């Protein structure tokens, strides 16, 4: 359990991921060249989890970068840490996505997946031991979703004893490109229930209030909200990157997180809220108390709306262990309510020393709980009110679609949030 | 006062001996694998755990199957709409054809009418001419 | 790389190409004679390159008479098109339907194919096509509607999309264009993806309310004309911050396939005079594509629902002044959408500002907008065709030209009885759900 | 859509027709040899729908002169502009019809309609594009009427898909004392609804009337009556001559103003009224649209409705002026338009005034009013028919009284389709 | 010669062993490389250390986990002479957690190897007394292959004791939610090829490292150091010339009277901080006094609510019988101390004469005698229930029950494990009924 291959699809997971890798490289001391230059044994101890050594002591991203369209990788290519990728690396077609699933997954994605495997297998051959894939997408669009769930089951085909992790951005309306969202929100739920282990929902419909009410941004931009992106993908990541005894790969967070198969939705938390531009203290009960904290998720749920079938805290910065473990065990007794009674001991804690890119204190909450089943039923009553007049319905079946897929993945994530709710209502005295 | 010491070891690094304060109510102490059985029960769990792996692999399979079937459905519905539209078409330009040589051919057959009954008129004035006076 | 086909039809489809080719030519630096000195290469989507460095447009000129396209044989730009794009016949469709589609338009059809044919063996990733026309002529109603139907045959479901003139009586030019308008809607209905109606009587009014024309010509409404559609294209055209192409134009604005005409609004216009103008913001720019004033097809939004709205910026803006533009427009009670669309705004935004012609009556201005919005009350402008329609249809009158050139009486009745379920199909949408 | 071949046969449709040649030729810059000593571009823009380019720079009309009788020829010869004519297409007899429509029609005629077939073939054989014919002839006679109606035919036969145009003079007892007048235009006027595609009506009552009445000419002359004439064919053909967009040639103009088959008769309007030896305002202009004083047709356009009208304007003048008078007009006078035709008025503009004009304005109107001139005929006809008056003029020539109830029935069915669409209501 | 062969699985396992076997160098006088300058006095830490050619002594040891980066450590470490390569065996992924992961799919592919360096081990020795196993309950690892290893070693070597030093999971340290079903699962499967099983509770050991050695929060250097001493406690007399438990079977002897119930309590007395200011050394009545008080147990539960089937006092250093005597006699005086009717109420007593030996540089002080009681009382079936309500709550429901379905377990083994251990608690209750 070493290596991990990431892969970026569409504008959002190229987006999102460049951001990912800017921010991972200044935490590991390594420059826009490759270089190390830090100062600390561990930023390289763990530095093949994510990183390929090339020749002349380099560090070389093991990350593919895919879009139906070019303009992506340009921007990309041209961004701060562009070059830091594997050239060959870059896998984009010419027609683009249209902004529909159905061309993403069935049509002009099928085209380009090939060339996509052919390099996502030149670095899984690499690999002494390879952990699994980890993709950043959107499930609005067209080739983050549509694409993007399609190089999910190929890959869940050739490699199915491998972890699939998903860092993926559900759309909303506060924020939209496309108005067929729902959709194709909703036709990449479906293939996500069924073929990832572990997906983190990132949430623009969060990140946009966090920006407007919290950050007091009047009107925010993807910058805004990528920044919190960077600092909880950091965050989400500190035990697969760093030494440490919890969590330390892709299987064993999975074990420690999915009690049940499908129930492999995660609700992000970060502390404290921060815009591009800053407070300057935070203390360790303050940031065990964000964990409740509806303004801190980003995934548009709250926390006290459900309850925590499992939870990982991670606690970063030079503070005391000691006053960590009194206020996390003071957390979970004082709200009781709000774990299941029977998941024994669900709440794991760990504290890096090396603080987030900026700060000097973080936390960041991996819970998997009930309550994300408001993310689910907001993308079904937005799917419903379109489906329910078959609205932009025919770009989908000109496409070879027919309606029974539309009707079986409303299906599909309505009985995720009947799973859900049934595991919220259950109490140890059956 | 009642403890009945008895030695039982002296050794080079060692002493050892037992301390009986009371002895017991009740008098007395009272009230196989094989490599095959093993083999056998490691064999059925390794079965189970590829009959699943090939179970996954048989859905992924039907999915790339329907894939195919989507790939298929969208061309011969694009086939389909080619070949309506050309019938559509030569059905409509030839109708067209028909309707305007007929009604070219029914105003030159009023024409050529004019001119039997004008050969049928002069006629007339001939015999109306010269049998006279 | 992403090429579009462009096919100007009739006079007006060729007077507005006239004024579109003149506008891209100014916007990319490309001289008259196709040569283009020493970057952003996206024109390439418009113009294809020979191996000398010239630049010639991906475009098809056609016209059932000589006398439009000799000017553009003659002019300015006559070494910017090779002569066998510049199509011809010598007797025109004299604004009848039948003569456009059937007896002038049959002798002329494989030719024009013929040469579209070897446009698109040029094209590495062929988008589709754009077919500007006038509803009104008898080449732009007639030999559209053909090419429209040989267009599908040849190529399918290839994505072809129309910038169509909705006719006006300040300078129609025949009584039969609410017969050629329906027949030619009709048939072209299940053959189109998307149409961009402009109304001449609304553009015909901004030339006179916004830049003091006091009898606006057709080179006044052209010109204006030139520059929407260059906001339409700019996206392909260029690669800016948010680009939309032909599929994205389709997917956003279509919710239904009959439901495919959106409204067109355009800001600012203002007069090469004044010069207090003060520069307009996004917000500003903004709003106006919601004032009926501004919009090139006269009917009323506030009558009607809202089902997809495109906004193509240009110029000096950042989407972060458009994402707080927009948010104050979805806070307009005025403002309806249709239950069924929970959010209805697709944004593209391209750096380069709108361009005018030298010795024009369009000003400079630092940014522009160009809306595309998909809304039921477009429904106006059909009634108002169908109603001229059934007023001659009643008696019969004018019937007899279309008649004598093969056309039967049935062909009048379902082209009309399709545009009466094209009015259900705009009341039906409109309306909420259950 | 460009050549025309204009046709003139008789005495009349070559007075009027040598008169159509003299005022074009002047205003496209032609001189009687052919010579174009102009200024303008916009005179020699269109110059091929009437000239052909002959060697040497000249230009020679695309005109066939034709006559039962040989003393026109040498009158038109021998007049302003007779040398500009192709001597070649001078086709003459030498017996003339008696003012007789079956003479016309069917005896003298017909020897003669071959000869002049030669000449229109040739002619039309040798144009690039042709748009049709136009022919200037009267009704009251024998040549124009009835050899002239032959001609119609027979051209009609060889060219089916042509534009056929006349300018037809309708007979009035205040000009010509010929009793047969009557029943040669009852036998033209049945060949003509069957036949033309566009016939302006050249009334000699209203023609007489401007002259008397207006002009104040105690004793109108033939010359008085045509220079009427002449003004009137410059300001309907300005849009077949000139640069422009509405009705620029034969098909369009009949498509725009044709909306039933047999109701193809124009009712010409001209403003100013002038003599041969005498500038309104804009307002002046459109308001003689629908003044009875100013129409060249024996009806009072207020009788009836306008189902469709093409209103010309020449000379320097405001488009934006035209155009708010125009609409004007319309909404002022809505009860005189049929409702059930939208937008049927079109207008034009040309920088060109006529020949001896500043500023002038023709009206090519379609009205329900020219049933007027109609009855007028066919009430002359029947008192002469009930008593079968002068029948034996027509019979000794090898005709029927058949054609003479059929010819009736048709033109009282054709006043009987004006009324039909005058009483006609949108509901 | 009575040799005995350790045994180290998994990240505990092996972080243990290098404890244990640090220590017993510096008991023995061995140096880092293997070198000896013979301290000790006698020639019985042969038992434990082999010696090769080179005057150089070897562990009997073989580590063994199914990742590498543990062991890789001891490879490269202060000790890595100490071994040599062929007793350091590793795999390259893991058992993530799951006793199935490692009992089915991935020990399975390392247990030959083990097994044959084990027998290589063993042909080396003249008396070979039998094995110490080495790791946790919780881990993937110490779960599922120690089991596995457990039934291959009851197959190759029947007549031979098998002893272990278990790890008890604790919230406090706890890497896993699943540890209860692992714990169940290898207790299960290992019940019948276990001889005797020392368990150490996590939390009692955090404990006494916060309250004894004044560490706020302890890392399992601290744990395993301590952890250290007591496991020489309980070895010191196969590795010394000692007088109780002198063999590996005197263990199942002296503390177990049926096979199921040999889960020895482990006490220890004195831990002293290094950094406590001189303190006056504490004499055999108060060492002897801590051994009766819950607070210095190994595992957490109340020998109160339980009774005593047997005791074993292992005293180390400055001891004379006479002291012990009188410190039994007057705990007998004070303090019921219960033993079930059918054994005698009493103590067997070991004195061992080399003294405490503590790592230098440690948290742990030297003192001049020290004591381990290991009794076997039924009050250590309250370590079962705990565990045992943990598994059912989660089991009632099948949380996490997936992950070792898709290894190929069935859920049958699940309910057979925790039925196993629900008779264990009920020999508990039977034999200290009366
Ligand atoms: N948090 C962010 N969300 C983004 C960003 N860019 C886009 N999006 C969201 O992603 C969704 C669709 O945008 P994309 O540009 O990723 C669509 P994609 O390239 O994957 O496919 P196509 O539709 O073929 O263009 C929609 O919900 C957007 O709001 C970004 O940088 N950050
Ligand atoms: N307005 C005009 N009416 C004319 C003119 N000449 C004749 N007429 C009218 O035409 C009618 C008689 O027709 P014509 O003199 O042309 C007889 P045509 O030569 O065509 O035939 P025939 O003399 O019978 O051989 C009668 O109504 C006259 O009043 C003219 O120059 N202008
Ligand atoms: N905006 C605009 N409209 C025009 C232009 N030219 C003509 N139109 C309008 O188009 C309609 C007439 O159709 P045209 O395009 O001229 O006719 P055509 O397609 O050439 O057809 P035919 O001439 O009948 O063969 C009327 O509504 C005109 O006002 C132009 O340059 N600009
Ligand atoms: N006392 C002590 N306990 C430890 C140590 N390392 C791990 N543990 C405990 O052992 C349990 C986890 O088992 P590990 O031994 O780390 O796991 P493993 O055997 O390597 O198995 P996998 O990693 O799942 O393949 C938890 O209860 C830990 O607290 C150690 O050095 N000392
Ligand atoms: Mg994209
Ligand atoms: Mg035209
Ligand atoms: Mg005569
Ligand atoms: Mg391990």
């Amino acid at each position: 359990m070493r290596e991990i291959v990431h892969i970026q699809a569409g504008q959002c997971g190229n987006q999102i991921g460049a951001k990912f890798w800017e921010i991972i490289s200044d935490e590991h001391g390594i420059d826009a060249t490759g270089a190390y230059h830090g100062d600390s044994d561990l930023q390289l101890e763990r530095i093949n989890v994510y990183y390929n050594e090339a020749s002349g002591g380099k560090y070389v991203p093991r990350a593919v970068l895919v879009d139906l369209e070019p303009g992506t990788m340009d921007s990309v290519r041209s961004g701060p840490f562009g070059q830091i990728f594997r050239p060959d690396n870059f896998v984009f077609g010419q027609s683009g996505a249209g902004n529909n699933w159905a061309k993403g997954h069935y049509t002009e994605g099928a085209e380009l997946v090939d060339s996509v495997l052919d390099v996502v297998r030149k670095e899984a051959e690499s690999c002494d031991c390879l952990q699994g894939f980890q993709l950043t997408h959107s499930l609005g669009g067209g080739t983050g979703s549509g694409m993007g769930t399609l190089l999910i089951s190929k890959i869940r085909e050739e490699y199915p004893d491998r972890i699939m992790n998903t860092y993926s951005v559900v759309p909303s309306p506060k924020v939209s490109d496309t108005v067929v969202e729902p959709y194709n929100a909703t036709l990449s739920v479906h293939q996500l229930v069924e073929n990832t282990d572990e997906t983190y929902c990132i949430d623009n419909e969060a990140l946009y209030d966090i920006c407007f009410r919290t950050l007091k941004l009047t009107t925010p931009t993807y910058g805004d909200l990528n920044h919190l992106v960077s600092l909880t993908m950091s965050g989400v990541t500190t035990c697969l990157r760093f030494p440490g005894q919890l969590n330390a790969d892709l299987r064993k967070l999975a074990v420690n997180m999915v009690p049940f198969p499908r129930l492999h939705f995660f609700m992000p938390g970060f502390a404290p809220l921060t815009s591009r531009g800053s407070y300057r203290a935070l203390t360790v009960p303050e940031l065990t108390q964000q964990m409740f904290d509806a303004k801190n998720m980003m995934a548009a749920c709250d926390p006290r709306h459900g309850r925590y079938l499992t939870v990982a805290a991670i606690f970063r910065g030079r503070m005391s262990m000691k006053e960590v473990d009194e206020q996390m065990l003071n957390i979970q007794n004082k709200n009781s309510s709000y774990f299941v009674e029977w998941i024994p001991n669900n709440v794991k804690t760990a504290v890096c020393d090396i603080p987030p890119r900026g700060l000097k204190m973080s936390a960041t909450f991996i819970g998997n709980s009930t309550a994300i089943q408001e993310l689910f039923k907001r993308i079904s009553e937005q799917f419903t009110a379109m489906f329910r007049r078959k609205a932009f319905l025919h770009w989908y079946t000109g496409e070879g679609m027919d309606e029974m897929e539309f009707t079986e993945a409303e299906s599909n994530m309505n009985d995720l949030v009947s799973e859900y709710q049934q595991y919220q209502e259950a109490t140890a005295d059956e | 006062a009642d403890m009945e010491v008895i030695e039982l070891n002296k050794a080079t690094s060692g002493q050892s001996w037992e301390v009986i304060l009371k002895p017991p109510s009740f008098d007395g102490v009272p009230e196989d694998p094989s490599l095959e059985e093993i083999q056998k029960k490691l064999e059925a769990a390794e079965e189970r755990r590829k009959y699943q792996e090939a179970e996954l692999l048989k859905h992924l399979a039907e999915k790339r199957e329907h894939e195919r079937e989507v790939i298929q459905k969208a061309i011969e519905e694009n086939n389909n709409f080619i070949k309506m539209a050309k019938e559509k078409l030569a059905q409509k330009m030839e109708s067209n054809k028909e309707n305007r040589e007929a009604h070219l051919a029914a105003m030159l057959e009023r024409l050529q009418e004019k001119d039997k009954h004008a050969e049928e008129v002069r006629k007339n004035k001939e015999l109306k001419e010269e049998a006279s006076r | 790389m992403r090429e579009c086909i462009s096919i100007h039809v009739g006079q007006a489809g060729v007077q507005i190409g006239n004024a579109c080719w003149e506008l891209y030519c100014l916007e990319h630096g490309i001289q008259p004679d196709g040569q283009m000195p020493s970057g952003d290469d996206s024109f390439n989507t418009f113009f294809s390159e020979t191996g000398a460095g010239k630049h010639v447009p991906r475009a098809v000129f056609v016209d059932l008479e000589p006398t439009v396209v000799d000017e553009v044989r003659t002019g300015t730009y006559r070494q910017l098109f090779h002569p066998e794009q510049l199509i011809t016949g010598k007797e025109d469709a004299a604004n009848n339907y039948a003569r456009g589609h059937y007896t002038i338009g049959k002798e002329i059809v494989d030719l024009v194919l013929d040469r579209i044919r070897k446009l698109a063996d040029q094209c590495t990733g062929l988008q589709g096509f754009l077919i500007f026309h006038s509803f009104g002529g008898g080449t732009g109603s007639g030999f559209t509607s053909l090419l429209m139907e040989r267009l599908s045959v040849d190529y399918g479901k290839k994505s072809k999309l129309e910038f169509a003139i909705y006719p006006a009586p300040q300078v129609s030019t025949a009584v039969v264009e609410p017969y050629n308008s329906i027949l030619t809607t009709h048939t072209t209905l299940e053959h189109s993806d998307c149409a961009f109606m402009v109304d001449n009587e609304a553009i015909y009014d901004i030339c006179r309310r916004n830049l003091d024309i006091e009898r606006p010509t057709y080179t006044n409404l052209n010109r204006l004309i030139g520059q929407i559609v260059s906001s339409i294209t700019a996206s392909l055209r260029f690669d800016g911050a948010l680009n939309v192409d032909l599929t994205e134009f389709q997917t956003n604005l279509v919710p239904y396939p009959r439901i495919h005409f959106p409204l067109v609004t355009y800001a600012p216009v203002i007069s090469a005079e004044k010069a207090y103008h003060e520069q307009l913001s996004v917000a500003e720019i903004t709003n106006a594509c919601f004032e009926p004033a501004n919009q090139m097809v006269k009917c009323d939004p506030r009558h009607g629902k809202y089902m997809a709205c495109c906004m193509l910026y240009r110029g000096d803006v950042v989407p972060k002044d458009v994402n707080a533009a927009i948010a104050t427009i979805k806070t307009k009670r005025t403002i309806q959408f249709v239950d069924w669309c929970p959010t209805g705004f697709k944004v593209g935004i391209n750096y380069q500002p709108p361009t005018v012609v030298p010795g024009g009556d369009l000003a400079k201005v630092q940014r522009a907008v160009c809306m595309l919005s998909n809304t039921t009350a477009i429904a106006e402008a059909w009634a108002r065709l169908d109603h001229k329609f059934d007023l001659m249809y009643a008696k019969r009158a004018f019937v007899h030209w279309y008649v004598g050139e093969g056309m039967e009486e049935g062909e009048f009745s379902e082209a009309r009885e399709d545009l009466a379920a094209l009015e259900k199909d705009y009341e039906e949408v409109g309306m909420d759900s259950g």
